[PDB]
């Protein structure tokens, strides 16, 4: 019953800035955390499949990080259609899969 | 051409019966447990049940337990999922999504496709 | 410094001499010769006595105010002794931490001997300076001697050359191979550190396992050992025969803490501790060969030849930081590139202090050998 | 006769005669007892004003109690002088 708390619950920022995006683990969980990327009416989409590794077929500028039972999403260039909510899901088993609440990232204005 | 689409999704009245298929395509279920994700209108993510259809191991969320049956059908690569005794918290968007299978790098591929999501309300 | 510098000389003098006779006697008799730490550490033990030897002249030549009645021979020698010392320390250190980095990550006599018969000849060449250039010499009119440092017009740049010497050649180069091999043991401590964590882990929650009654114990014990699993395949042994057996048995290992959860949730217990307890097979077939290995490189860590190369490596090179600041500033004075009169006379007036805490290393050496033995 | 060091150097300077290395004169104005009062040195030359002789040098070092741990002492090339 790992719980996943995502410190930012909104991320309002402009586009070419740097966001990080900061998810703690109540338990060791390994490398064994995922990052997504949900558009409002559509299907998540993976990220980063293990704790740092990115995707294939996303951009480049998404990068993980672990330092511990703390994980941390950074995208470098805020493109305009980085624009969504993104959410770490921990998966260190089946029947042990818990998603964090999510952090909207928005337009700064 | 991997594809995973849901159906049963629509307005039953609380404490009905519900049927949810997760007919998928470009794999087989024999070779990935397909998971099912549920959302409520403007909340997160939550987990609810997965089957794994080599092991035959089906596991349900606290919150769903008991009330809710996961199976699958490898000719047809449905995942379908009954729910029963639905209350007010069930009405959210489901999704399927699917797992691989421990060792290898589909398994630390969590989730990596998923389902296009189908909303059932109560 | 007119009598607090003779007065440090002379307590390096007695202890040393009286120290590093017994650091010979114990390595020759206790600690015997079967390893090349131990001949680096008489080869070590020898230079620290020749210059221990030399001292007690310069004691007497900075007791009279900078007066030399000793002859030019013996200022040369006296200079080259001490040029010798420097060098052959910095090289014997350096073989050292090599020695060790081989010893804990990588797992012969001659090369020793060879290797102390190349650092003996070594230092002596790079002695020279004092050898060739160093000279009494007569100030002025005024019958004073001092056992200055001669250089014609044909050996121009010997000053800047001779500081230059000292601090790349002597000191840093050194330092940086030091700090490197130092750098490559920490890195294999620490991955050796983070697999024996780990194992232990899994080892406390399988323990836990076989003390437990209902499944939520047995289920929270499982997720803390596949945790610890996944952490442990991921501290790959530093250095296909390799990363092909080891992550192959712990993909065996998660396998069986897997099938040890599914039976754990369908609310079996006795098939959840069988499959625990047939968890420590994949140990014995495929892990317990690296437990040992990390056990054992965890193991040269607390035995005393280990704390005694890194304290006289550590205190060595942390004594000889000031003298290494002020050579420096010297060489910037006399370049031009600094002519602030304020700081010339720091630099002056602090060069014996800094020459003389400097050469402590040859007298507290042997006490390393008690205060970690 | 003059001789010349080719400085214009803020350390001590000094002229030695080697018949051996023995002190002549050095300014940073000091002289030699047996040469005192006949010879005068002053940059850097040395005037003679009658005429022992031998090779003469000229050295740069600093003054007694400074820079004592590495005292450099440079030299110069001999310039033998005419009898
Ligand atoms: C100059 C000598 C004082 C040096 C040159 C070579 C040195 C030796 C080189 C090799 C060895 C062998 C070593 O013993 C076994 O390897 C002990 C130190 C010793 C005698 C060294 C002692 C100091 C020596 C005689
Ligand atoms: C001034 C002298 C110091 C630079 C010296 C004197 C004593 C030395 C210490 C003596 C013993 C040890 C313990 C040694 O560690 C162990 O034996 C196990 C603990 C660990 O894993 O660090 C690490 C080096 C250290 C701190 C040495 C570091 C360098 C010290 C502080
Ligand atoms: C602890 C022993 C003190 C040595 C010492 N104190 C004083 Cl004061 C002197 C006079 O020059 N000296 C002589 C001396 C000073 C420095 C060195 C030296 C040290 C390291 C590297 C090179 C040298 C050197 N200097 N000249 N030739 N070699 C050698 C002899
Ligand atoms: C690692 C340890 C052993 C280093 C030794 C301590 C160092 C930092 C100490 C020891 C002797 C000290 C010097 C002793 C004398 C002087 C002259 C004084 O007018 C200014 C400070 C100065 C220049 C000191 C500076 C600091 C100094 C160099």
């Amino acid at each position: 019953d790992i719980q996943m708390t995502q410190s930012p619950s909104s991320l309002s920022a402009s586009v070419g800035d740097r966001v990080t995006i900061t998810c703690r683990a109540s338990q060791s969980v390994s490398s064994a955390v995922a990052w997504y990327q949900q558009k409002p009416g559509k299907a998540p989409k993976l990220l980063i499949y293990s704790a740092s590794s990115l995707y294939s077929g996303v951009p480049s500028r998404f990068s993980g990080s672990r330092s511990g039972t703390d994980f941390t999403l950074t995208i470098s260039s805020l493109q305009p259609e980085d624009f969504a909510t993104y959410y770490c899901q921990q998966y260190l088993y089946y029947s042990l899969v818990t998603f964090g609440q999510g952090t909207k990232v928005e337009i700064k204005r | 051409e991997v594809q995973l689409v849901e159906s049963g999704g629509g307005l039953v009245q609380p404490g009905g019966s519900l049927r949810l298929s997760c007919a998928a395509s470009g794999f087989n279920v024999v070779d990935f447990s397909l998971h099912w994700v549920r959302q409520a209108p403007g909340k997160g993510l939550e987990w609810v049940a997965y089957i794994s259809s080599s092991s035959g191991s089906t596991s349900y969320a606290d919150s769903v337990k008991g009330r809710f049956t996961i199976s699958a059908d490898t000719s047809k690569n449905t995942a379908y999922l009954q729910m029963n005794s639905l209350r007010a918290e069930d009405t959210a968007v489901y999704y399927c999504a699917r797992w691989g299978y421990w060792p290898g790098e589909p398994w630390w591929k969590a989730f990596d496709y998923w389902g296009q999501g189908t909303l059932v309300t109560v | 410094i007119f009598v607090m510098i003779p007065t440090l000389y002379s307590i390096i003098f007695v202890v040393g001499i009286f120290g590093n006779s017994l650091v010979v006697i114990v390595i020759y008799f206790y600690m015997k010769l079967k390893t090349v730490a131990s001949v680096f550490l008489l080869n070590l033990a020898l230079a620290d006595l020749c210059f221990l030897l030399t001292l007690p002249l310069w004691a007497v030549y900075t007791a009279m105010e900078y007066r030399w009645p000793f002859g030019n021979y013996l200022c040369k020698i006296a200079s080259a002794s001490v040029s010798f010392n420097l060098y052959a320390s910095v090289f014997l250190l350096t073989c050292l931490s090599i020695d060790r980095y081989l010893a804990i990550v990588h797992p012969t006599m001659l090369v020793a001997k060879v290797t102390c018969i190349i650092i003996w000849l070594l230092a002596g060449l790079a002695s020279l300076p004092a050898i060739i250039h160093r000279n009494v010499f007569f100030i002025e009119n005024t019958n004073i001697t001092v056992c200055a440092f001669h250089y014609e017009s044909q050996n121009s740049t010997l000053p800047i050359g001779l500081g230059l010497t000292k601090n790349i050649l002597g000191f840093l180069f050194p330092f940086l191979i030091i700090l490197t091999s130092y750098t490559l043991i920490w890195k294999a401590l620490k991955k050796a550190y983070d697999l024996e964590d780990n194992w232990e882990t899994l080892n406390d929650n399988l323990k836990v396992i076989e003390k437990a009654d209902n499944a939520a114990q047995v289920k929270d014990a499982l997720t803390k050992m596949r945790a610890a699993a996944l952490d442990a395949q991921k501290a790959t042994p530093p250095k296909s025969p390799e990363m092909k057996d080891f992550r192959h048995g712990f993909d065996i290992l998660v396998g069986q803490i897997d099938d040890a959860l599914k039976l754990a949730n369908e609310g079996k217990v006795k098939e959840a501790q069988a499959a625990a307890e047939q968890l420590k097979t994949t140990r014995n077939a495929y892990i317990q060969k690296y437990l040992e290995r990390a056990r054992s490189t965890l193991d040269k860590l607390n035995d005393d030849i280990f704390k005694i190369i890194m304290a006289i490596v550590l205190f060595f090179f942390f004594s000889w930081i000031p003298h290494q600041i002020f050579t420096f500033l010297d060489v910037l004075i006399q370049l031009g590139i600094i002519r602030d009169c304020r700081i010339a006379d720091i630099v002056d007036t602090a060069m014996p202090i800094t020459i003389c805490i400097a050469y402590f290393n040859n007298c507290l050496n042997p006490l390393f050998y008690g205060f970690l033995g």
